[PDB]
């Protein structure tokens, strides 16, 4: 069932070598320089249906959500889960700075895309939320790849029907407070992420956080949102002040008080331009290269059921730096995850 | 009506009405500030494009909501933009002197221009002209953000082109040199004799590494205090070289080893406590070098930011109990 | 004439003279450093596009003044370019050769090096140049940043790529590991092997996250005095994918979480406080995935901030009593 070549290529010159995934490449350069048909983190492909999950035993579903024509700002969202796939191949699944084969602690799958319906962000939605439910009843916990940020509006919702009776968290971290009650008259645009997750039966305002805002693309309704409801926000300017670790770690406390679950959503567009110019809406004084690396780590330390990354559109980055630093917001939460479960026993 | 400020149910600074260039009409407005284009590059001896930068500005801030929330301000009105001072090409005296009657138009309004480039050497006739509109029983006080000093005394046989417009702006007579600040200078393109004039008018520049050795902030203060303390009238000025590299690509002459978005967004608050200022330059934004519009944007947020942060200081807040279902 | 150190009346680094690779006319010309292209690629295991490098990196370079008033230094003179190396495509044991004979002829005549390519493989073969170009009784030294510890015994079944480089750099037989450093290692383009091979050999690489846990300076401090203490010969080389992705994206494998350009202009001068270096490199830039130049001038301004600030360590400084017009 659960099963990948190391270094991709079969044929006469296949690997087969248990570990051979985390050490340099033994009868050739793998997939380094050319893709050939590369799956995030060269891991199996697992389609998204509980049964082959549970049966295959994988504990991470990557699942890439594209739909982005949910949203006010520009399309675009749609090409990035392609570009992360590719940069995956620029990388191994070992981890030198947690000590962690990431592929084989959690025997991660790719469950391909949700795919959408054009035009049609209340089918395309309800795909999505269907999607996600089959991973989680599989018995994994789901990195979200998107697409554009109405992502966790579907992502939410199945987090919330599976987690029933319990409590649910929910943390936003975006450079935009995204809490219109409705964006003329639309109720699920890209725009609604954190009242959407209030409207859930088993989410409350003293288990949500936003994180990360700053600057003039934030109406006052959406201000007015977390002041009304008493939901915290840390903006850009106080995680400068009082320092990222000091913020996040309250945070997280915040957001994880006695609840079951947590739902974490994380805008690319959090991250400052000059690091993320492949942005739907990009955004300076924002997260500098090194504290998404330790937001990461931190958000690995304390853990979520559910992490999505939103707005990644690599049309609108000539390099590489858009596609790595994805992969990297990825791998070090999960590289985080593992030696704190490992130490935890 | 206050619709604009929430969530929904003429190619102008901050989308905002268009006023001629004319001191009657523009006091009669309204608005605090006046915005003006100045495509000019004559004075430019490098790498072309500032003269789209008006333009590229103008649609980057078309893009923001006029409400600030980490203020509480809204700046819908408190801008107008004159659209373009008209300049035939090659004819650079004639230039000059037009930039000169547009500014000098403005002040007599009583509103802040906020005067785009263009090149570098617009400053010098912008900075004349405030020279000339306050007079000699008034002080004026300099502020200019960049990685070059410009403190040629002459250039290729000239003395009004980008690299002089310091040794120009030093010499005018209500100006004391203790009144001026230049802050962020840094790597080669600083010619010795830049250094020289420098030092023997009192040119108390704050070089990049000055500034990364203080902290920079607690320098800033001491240089906003030379500029604002005993002054009638602040001109403050920004080529975003100052900027890292990373930070604003878009500009005619980038430089490694800059300010960071978080450290200028700090810098504009320590100049807004201060409660005014007389006229506002940005020059060099070179759009055509520019990614996903980097250096455009940070020119805008640096902008806006800064009138929001003044707007703040003077108490124009929005009232805060206001709600989308009023 | 100093015409070149004050505001004014081929293609090779800095706009310097051509000079062959030539012992003794390099020892005759009076520079202090050589440039030598490399544009070979065929040990590259990544992204194409580095054999484009040593011809941009120039191009950047020709864009400088020649004097930096940080340093009081003047760089006119200090350097000569050798052109590129001869060397045939799909003959990487013979462009190897090539490369070694280059090298120990600039050493031969004195000057330093500063190589460019390229892939980083070419490290391999310039430093064991110096390595027998000292001999047997001196000690070399080895400093090199990057986010890749490239301690592949084998690749791909080959001893010679890119990822090898530092498995065959530290197998030279008067490189003491005590006297070896690597600087910012961090992200997953690390194998287990690497990691194992390091453990073995006691390599004590300093990784990122090392470096922000200290602070930075109190760590690459430590680290430059084991690789300048008690040598006689000393080799310094760059990946400038040890900065971040933001100062640097054009780069073969470009990295998020590292160096910020104004933290390595303080290591260049941490560095430049010992007062020489044998050879200096620069690989693995790839001008195909830039933005603007950024990583290209990031590289250009830490490499002639190197000559600077060893020059000022030197007091091979300017007379300041030297005015222009003269
Ligand atoms: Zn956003």
């Amino acid at each position: 069932k659960w099963q990948f070549t190391p270094h991709q290529h079969r044929g006469p010159a296949e690997q087969f070598g248990e570990n051979d995934h985390i050490y340099s490449p033994k009868l050739h350069n793998g997939s380094f320089k050319s893709r050939g048909l590369a799956t995030f983190m060269g891991a199996p492909y697992c389609p998204p249906d509980r049964h082959k999950i549970r049966e295959m035993g994988a504990k991470i579903c990557f699942l890439a959500v594209p739909w982005d024509q949910g949203q006010i700002v520009r399309a675009g969202a749609s090409q990035g889960a392609a570009a992360l796939r590719d940069a995956t191949t620029q990388y191994f699944p070992y981890m030198f700075e947690y000590d962690v084969d990431l592929l084989s602690f959690f025997r991660v799958v790719d469950c391909g895309d949700v795919p959408t319906v054009p035009g049609n962000n209340i089918k395309s939605q309800e795909y999505t939320a269907d999607y996600v439910t089959e991973c989680l009843e599989g018995g994994a916990k789901v990195i979200l790849f998107g697409g554009d940020h109405s992502l966790p509006i579907p992502g939410a919702k199945a987090l919330s029907r599976f987690t029933g009776s319990g409590k649910m968290g929910y943390l936003h971290v975006d450079c935009h407070l995204n809490a219109a009650p409705d964006w003329a008259g639309n109720l699920i645009t890209n725009c609604s992420g954190a009242p959407r997750a209030l409207d859930l039966p088993n989410c409350n305002a003293r288990n949500m956080a936003h994180m990360g805002s700053r600057n003039g693309l934030n109406p006052k309704d959406w201000w007015d949102f977390y002041v009304d409801n008493e939901i915290r926000v840390v903006t850009m300017s106080e995680m400068i002040e009082r320092g990222l670790e000091v913020c996040a770690n309250e945070i997280f406390e915040r957001v994880k008080k006695d609840t079951d679950s947590l739902y974490f959503t994380w805008d690319t567009d959090s991250i400052d331009i000059s690091c993320m110019p492949g942005n739907s809406a990009p955004e300076c004084y924002g997260l500098k290269g090194r504290e998404v690396i330790q937001l990461a780590r931190i958000a690995g330390r304390h853990g979520c059921d559910i992490l999505d990354i939103v707005e990644f559109c690599p049309y609108f980055d000539p390099s590489q730096i858009g596609a790595k630093m994805t992969v990297n917001m990825i791998y070090h939460y999960l590289g985080s995850r593992a030696q704190t479960l490992r130490q935890q026993g | 009506s206050y619709a604009h400020l929430f969530s929904p149910l003429l190619i102008t600074f901050l989308r905002s009405a268009h006023v001629p260039l004319n001191a009657e009409a523009l006091k009669a407005c309204g608005a605090k500030y006046a915005f003006v284009g100045v495509p000019f590059d004559e004075g430019n001896i490098g790498k072309p494009g500032s003269e789209d930068a008006p333009r590229e500005f103008r649609l980057i801030t078309q893009e923001y909501f006029s409400y600030w929330f980490e203020y509480n301000v809204d700046l819908h009105g408190k801008a107008v933009d004159c659209g373009d001072v008209s300049m035939p090409k090659v004819s650079p005296e004639v230039a000059h002197e037009r930039i000169y009657r547009a500014v000098r138009e403005v002040l007599k309004s009583g509103l802040i221009p906020i005067i785009c480039g263009g090149d570098r050497s617009i400053s010098i006739t912008a900075a004349r002209a405030l020279s000339d509109h306050i007079g000699p029983q008034k002080k004026m006080g300099y502020m200019h953000f960049g990685a070059q000093l410009d403190m040629a005394d002459s250039w290729a046989g000239e003395r009004n082109l980008a690299p002089c417009a310091m040794a120009r702006i030093t010499e005018l007579p209500n100006l004391d040199i203790r009144n001026v600040a230049h802050l962020g200078a840094r790597n080669a393109m600083n010619p010795k004799d830049h250094i020289d004039l420098s030092k023997e008018r009192g040119l108390q520049y704050d070089s990049m590494f000055d500034l990364f050795d203080a902290g920079i902030y607690p320098l800033v203060e001491r240089s906003i205090d030379r500029v604002w303390s005993g002054t009638d009238a602040q001109y403050l000025g920004f080529n975003f070289n100052v900027m890292d590299s990373s930070t604003a690509p878009g500009v005619t002459s980038t430089e490694p080893g800059g300010l960071e978005s978080r450290e200028m967004m700090r810098i504009v608050d320590m100049i807004a406590k201060r409660g005014g200022v007389s006229v506002i330059d940005l020059t060099e934004l070179c759009p055509i070098f520019d990614i996903s519009g980097t250096a455009a944007r940070l020119a805008a947020c640096v902008i806006m930011r800064l009138m929001a942060s003044l707007a703040a200081q003077d108490g124009d807040v929005i009232d805060d109990k206001l709600r989308r279902t009023d």
